[PDB]
């Protein structure tokens, strides 16, 4: 409706501006300047690179929401691929940060080599390669249609069964497995933090561990809080498709608008890192 | 912040028994170590797990106690000696939050007088 037609571009432009500025600033600060580059800093640099690469493609979606899509099949496929790559890489970089914190806290003296290896070599194989290999459906199914009076850029499957399958696989790979890893690591970490009198053997090491662990906790909580309502909406939509939830057409329209507004709001995860750096780094 | 108060001192007849008290109140998340100090040699010290570490000249005569629910450390004095007349300082190690460092606190100071 017209309400969405005016609401979506405004939020998209605000997010694009804030994400461009913040991610560019973070990348510039941690790149050529060569400022503090601990393992968490490396992981957040990877995260900022991914977030900026996705934020680059927001004006196309704003223009698609407002008027039409004059860009083409190649650009449709490119923006879908970039979206998928960002969506997987961000959450799995968060999982890698969680695992690194667990290794640094629980095994504080014998984990230097495993942490260095995990942050140097295993990170690419565990984050980027599966994300790239999961973009094959984006390369196959992303297309530009010719509906009435305008073009549409969206993934086109033979039927809704593929939609349900890809929604479920997105839910899994982006919420459960990294969620399970983060849950286990942070449960162990918090059990160790509130019971051990002094981590490692000196007070400075203990306070450093706490001061580096806390912002990661805040970032992970904010990330999942942003993404959760969209996941609830798509779960309800999938169950509607799976014939479990049977109601009238007004119900379907309501959940559709709910999902649209919620995904527009949950795209704010791209701005968490610069804002966290700003109000925890001054 | 936290507040530690000491009580139990005063003038008592020789050969009697006393029980010093030290209760901590304030923003306390967890307490790790407590002990009485008198360099200030730790004449007594009990950890959170009860692993007491008595002094050489105080072992076998003094008994320490700690009730975590009551947030107190009790030192029982028996078999008085002339060298035991001194000032007792209550010490405790606390942490105000999960992400905070290991904070250290001290007591007011208790005067115990025994005839020599
Ligand atoms: C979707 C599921 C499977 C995983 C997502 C939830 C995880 C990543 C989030 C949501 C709830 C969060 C916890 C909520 C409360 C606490 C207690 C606090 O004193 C320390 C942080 C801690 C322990 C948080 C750590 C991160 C956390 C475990
Ligand atoms: C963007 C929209 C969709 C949702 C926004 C959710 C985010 C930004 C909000 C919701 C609740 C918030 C958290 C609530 C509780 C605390 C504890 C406080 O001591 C520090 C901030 C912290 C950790 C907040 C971080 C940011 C937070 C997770
Ligand atoms: N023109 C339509 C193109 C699909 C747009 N969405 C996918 C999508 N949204 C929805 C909102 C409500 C209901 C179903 C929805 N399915 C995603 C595609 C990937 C990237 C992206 C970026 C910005 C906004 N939306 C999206």
């Amino acid at each position: 409706a017209n309400f969405n037609k005016i609401f979506l571009p405004t939020i998209y432009s605000i997010i694009f501006l804030t994400g461009i500025v913040g991610n560019g600033l973070v990348i510039l600060v941690m790149g050529y300047q060569k400022k503090l580059r601990s393992m968490t800093d490396k992981y957040r640099l990877h995260l900022s690179v991914a977030d900026l690469l996705f934020v680059i493609t927001l004006p196309f979606w704003a223009v698609d929401a407002v008027a039409n899509w004059y860009f083409g099949n190649f650009l449709c496929k490119a923006v879908h691929v970039i979206y998928t790559v960002n969506l997987y890489s961000s959450v799995w970089i968060l999982a890698f940060i969680s695992l690194d914190r667990y290794l640094a806290i629980v095994h504080a003296t014998n984990s230097q080599r495993p942490r260095k290896l995990l942050a140097e070599k295993v990170v690419y194989v565990g984050v980027w390669i599966p994300a790239l290999l999961l973009t094959i459906p984006d390369f196959i199914f992303a297309n530009v249609s010719e509906a009435d009076d305008r073009y549409i850029c969206d993934r086109f499957y033979p039927n809704d069964l593929w939609v349900v399958v890809f929604q479920f696989q997105h839910i899994m790979v982006g919420l459960i497995l990294p969620g399970i890893v983060i849950l286990s690591c942070y449960c162990i970490i918090i059990s160790r933090l509130k019971s051990v009198r002094l981590l490692s053997g000196s007070r400075e090491k203990d306070r450093n561990l706490r001061r580096i662990t806390r912002p990661t906790v805040i970032l992970i909580l904010a990330f999942f809080a942003c993404w959760l309502p969209y996941y609830i909406g798509i779960s309800i939509d999938s169950f509607i498709l799976l014939e479990i939830i049977k109601q009238g057409c007004e119900f379907e329209n309501t959940v559709h608008k709910w999902i649209s507004i919620t995904e527009a709001l949950a795209f704010f995860h791209c701005c968490l890192n610069p804002i966290l750096y700003a109000f925890l780094g001054a | 912040q936290v507040q530690l108060q000491e009580s139990g001192g005063g003038l008592v007849q020789a050969g009697e028994s006393l029980r010093l008290s030290c209760a901590a109140s304030g923003t306390i998340f967890r307490l790790y170590d407590m002990g009485w100090y008198r360099q200030r040699e730790l004449v007594a010290s009990i950890t959170s797990g009860g692993s007491t570490k008595y002094g050489d000249s105080v072992k076998g005569r003094f008994t320490i106690s700690r009730d975590n629910a009551k947030n107190t450390v009790y030192l029982q004095m028996s078999s008085l000696k002339p060298e035991d007349t001194a000032v007792y300082y209550c010490n405790a190690e606390y942490r105000t939050g999960i992400w905070e460092e290991l904070l250290d606190g001290w007591g007011q100071g208790t005067q115990v007088t025994v005839s020599s």
